[PDB]
């Protein structure tokens, strides 16, 4: 209180200084079940793919994604791009994933990026600059690759540049420059080839499983997990329903919601009570126990003692009297009644030890 | 492959009042005894909704054109559920994505996709006559699609599908909005004792769907179901059955909220001087 | 190609005017325990 008046000499009379409140412990998160899993199992490990230049397209749209399980595998070979990053990707929600997946080859593996050219990246698929999402591939030597010879994966060979995203079924016969007409021989070749995987071929040609999956934005459906915590009553907490923040106490709510409705709010616009979407548990908050702090003097020239009155707070959780002003701390109750010195209120004084 | 149907006499178009209806929730927000005011696209209180019938007695089978201008009212008195489902769309000939809604005898579709729309698209249940059963026989809405985006269907189920005599004892109310790419569909169901009007009283309607789409949305159809036991197009029979279609309009709403949470009473800012 | 510019790739916040001149291995997510291979890369790239 000397600091509050800015003086060393403090006269007698009650002053209020401070703010007491109660700080929030245990901040806890809620959210929905996550019940929406899209079939992820088996578009990425499936029983057969199909060859590179007839990539399947696959859309995904209104599901709970996550990533985690799938970089925490640690079983794929192959996990590097850039724009996005291992982790806080979970945080980041897009419109649509696209997934192309195919076989490629071990050395087919560098081509296959943003900015590289090669015969690959110049026949087969090609990437933009401004591509979003990447690429994962994984070793299938004990699925692709068979004993005596490989010939289901084919890939172009012979064309005359691809557009980004670009899926070219026909395979045509190409024309280096007389006509065959459509015929195969003198300056006409087969304008594809195969790959005929073998077990005998090391790490630069061992068959490699790839899939593609880009995301694109510009209203947002897949999301991230969205993880929650646990639930606790009784203390002053901050809370996160459904991407609400608040602070403060949850307890037991006689109010009955309507099945539509999340959370309640009464007069002058402010939550009151918020149902949960784990366990359609409707919850009363109530701000956690704050008020203003007194201090009660005899006057710095008579005497050093000083009383703390903490207003409008129940302080049983922080010389004690509780009176509907409050509490006070370090003054004396006593059963006689005198005239009124340092008016505390509700009928309640306190006189100079320090006596209420 | 879709036919169009012939023997449909011409007769303008009919307008009739609605009284104190076309109110939902604005939100997702409980409230209990409490009068809040809220400005949301909203049904005028006493207004005029375009009112389509479908009655053997010509049998007056409207399948017209309807635009969507901000969002549509759709109040359905039926007593054994002709109307059948919506369309929403911008061009409805395959080069824009649509959205389709029906409920046929056993389960209900929803479906973002783009169909080959036919200009009168509808359902057909064949009532036999050798045994007593009323089930769908006939689906003529769309041709193919080759892209497609969202499809839900519904769990099956049983319907009834006979034709009952006697006065009009449902009524189906629902709200469509598209706003900031989200298609809201909200919906009601009454019972009513009455033969033709729309009922007075009052009615909050629940929200039923929240789609995330973010398709546009200028132009919307629906679609019925015609009773059979004639040529292709000449023999059919419609069935008794109306519905009223009506078009929001930004308004502030003053509502009163009691002890129940729901919605009890609701006035207009801008209808007479004394509810302003 | 000049490869003599160097500047930090991946890191765990850092404080205004803050020196991080150790460039310890950075792990993102079973640990490599200070070993380049799988959840590690080196925080460093050149530029070029
Ligand atoms: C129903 O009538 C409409 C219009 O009267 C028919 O639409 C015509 O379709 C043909 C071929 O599909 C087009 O060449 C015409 O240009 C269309 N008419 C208009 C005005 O655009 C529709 O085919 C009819 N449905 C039938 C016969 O099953
Ligand atoms: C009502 O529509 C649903 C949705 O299309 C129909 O359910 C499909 O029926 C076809 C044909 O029997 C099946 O191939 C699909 O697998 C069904 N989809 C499901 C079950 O999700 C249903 O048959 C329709 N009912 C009637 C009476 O036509
Ligand atoms: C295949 O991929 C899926 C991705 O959803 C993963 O859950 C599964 O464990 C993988 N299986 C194998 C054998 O790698
Ligand atoms: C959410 O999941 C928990 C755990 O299985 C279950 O007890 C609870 O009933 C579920 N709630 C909803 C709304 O699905
Ligand atoms: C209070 O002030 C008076 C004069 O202002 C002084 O004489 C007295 O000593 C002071 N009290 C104390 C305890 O110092
Ligand atoms: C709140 O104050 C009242 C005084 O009437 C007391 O009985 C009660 O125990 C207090 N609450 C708590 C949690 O201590
Ligand atoms: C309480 O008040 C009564 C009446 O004034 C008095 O007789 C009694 O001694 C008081 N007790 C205490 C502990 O002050
Ligand atoms: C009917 O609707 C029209 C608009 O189509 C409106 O001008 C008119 O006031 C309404 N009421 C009557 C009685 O015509
Ligand atoms: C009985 O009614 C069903 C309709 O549900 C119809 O398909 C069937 O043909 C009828 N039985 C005979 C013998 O016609
Ligand atoms: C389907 O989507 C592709 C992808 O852009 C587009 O080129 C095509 O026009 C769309 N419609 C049809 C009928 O393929
Ligand atoms: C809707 O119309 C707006 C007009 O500005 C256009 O930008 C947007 O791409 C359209 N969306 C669709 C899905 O057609
Ligand atoms: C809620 O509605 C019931 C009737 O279903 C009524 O008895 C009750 O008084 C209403 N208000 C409450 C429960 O606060």
């Amino acid at each position: 209180t000397k600091c509050t008046l800015k003086s060393f000499t403090v006269e007698k009379g009650i002053y209020q200084t401070s703010n007491f409140r109660v700080q929030p412990t245990e901040s806890i998160v809620r959210f929905p079940n996550i019940t929406n899993l899209c079939p992820f199992g088996e578009v990425f490990n499936a029983t057969r793919f199909a060859s590179v230049y007839a990539w399947n397209r696959k859309r995904i749209s209104n599901c709970v994604a996550d990533y985690s399980v799938l970089y925490n595998s640690a079983s794929f070979s192959t996990f590097k791009c850039y724009g996005v990053s291992p982790t806080k990707l979970n945080d980041l929600c897009f419109t649509n994933v696209y997934a192309d997946s195919f076989v490629i080859r071990g050395d087919e593996v560098r081509q296959i990026a943003p900015g590289q050219t090669g015969k690959i990246a110049d026949y087969n698929y090609k990437l933009p600059d401004d591509f979003t999402g990447c690429v994962i591939a994984w070793n299938s030597n004990n699925l692709d690759s068979k004993v005596g010879g490989n010939y289901n994966y084919l890939y172009r060979l012979f064309r005359k540049n691809l557009k980004p995203f670009e899926r070219d079924i026909s395979t045509e016969i190409y024309q280096a420059g007389t006509p065959c007409n459509g015929v195969e021989g003198f300056n006409c070749y087969f304008p594809l080839q195969s790959y005929g995987f073998q077990p005998t071929n090391g790490v630069g040609y061992q068959p490699y499983r790839v899939v593609v999956l880009s995301f694109e934005l510009l209203p947002a459906t897949v999301c991230g997990p969205k993880k929650s915590t646990n639930l606790v009553k009784n203390k002053c907490v901050n809370f996160n329903f459904n991407g609400l923040t608040g602070t403060g106490v949850l307890t037991e709510s006689n109010k009955k919601f309507l099945p539509f409705q999340q959370f309640g709010r009464d007069i002058a616009d402010t939550t009151d009570a918020v149902r949960d979407p784990q366990t359609l548990e409707i919850l009363d908050i109530t701000p956690c126990s704050f008020g203003g702090v007194s201090v009660i003097t005899p006057g710095t020239n008579t005497s050093n003692q000083v009383a703390v009155l903490y207003q409008d707070v129940n302080c049983t959780e922080v010389n004690v009297f509780q009176t509907r002003a409050g509490c006070l701390i370090g003054a004396e109750h006593v059963n006689n009644s005198y005239e009124c010195d340092i008016p505390i209120g509700a009928g309640i004084c306190a006189s100079y030890s320090i006596i209420a | 492959q879709c036919v169009n149907l012939t023997t449909r006499t011409q007769l303008p178009p009919a307008y009739t009042n609605s009284f104190t209806r076309g109110v939902y929730y604005p939100d997702k927000v409980f409230r209990s005894s409490v009068l809040h005011s809220t400005q949301d696209l909203f049904l005028p209180f006493f207004s005029n909704v375009t009112w389509f019938h479908a009655i053997h007695v010509t049998k007056r089978f409207d399948n017209p054109v309807l635009p969507f201008n901000d969002g549509v009212y759709f109040a359905s008195t039926e007593k054994s559920n002709i109307i059948r489902g919506w369309i929403f769309g911008t061009t409805l000939d395959s080069k824009t994505q649509s959205l389709l809604i029906v409920n046929n005898a056993t389960n209900v579709v929803i479906k973002v996709c783009e169909f080959q729309f036919c200009n009168d698209p509808f359902l057909g249940v064949y009532y036999h006559k050798n045994n007593k059963s009323w089930m769908e026989s006939e689906f003529r809405v769309y041709s193919s699609a080759n892209n497609c985006t969202f499809e839900y269907v519904s769990q099956p189920f049983l319907m009834d599908l006979e034709g009952k005599q006697g006065n009009f004892k449902n009524l189906r109310e629902f709200v469509f909005k598209n706003i900031d790419g989200y298609f809201k569909i909200y919906s009601k169901h009454t019972p009513i004792n009455l033969v033709r009007d729309l009922p007075q009283g009052f009615s909050a309607l629940e929200p039923l769907v929240d789609l995330p789409i973010g398709i546009n949305i200028t132009r919307f159809q629906t679609l019925l179901a015609l009773h059979r036991s004639g040529d292709s197009s000449s023999g059919w029979t419609a069935g008794a059955a109306a519905y009223y279609v009506g078009y929001l309009q930004p308004r502030t709403f003053l509502l009163k909220y009691n002890e129940n949470g729901t919605i009890t009473d609701a006035v207009d800012c801008a209808l007479d001087p004394l509810s302003e």
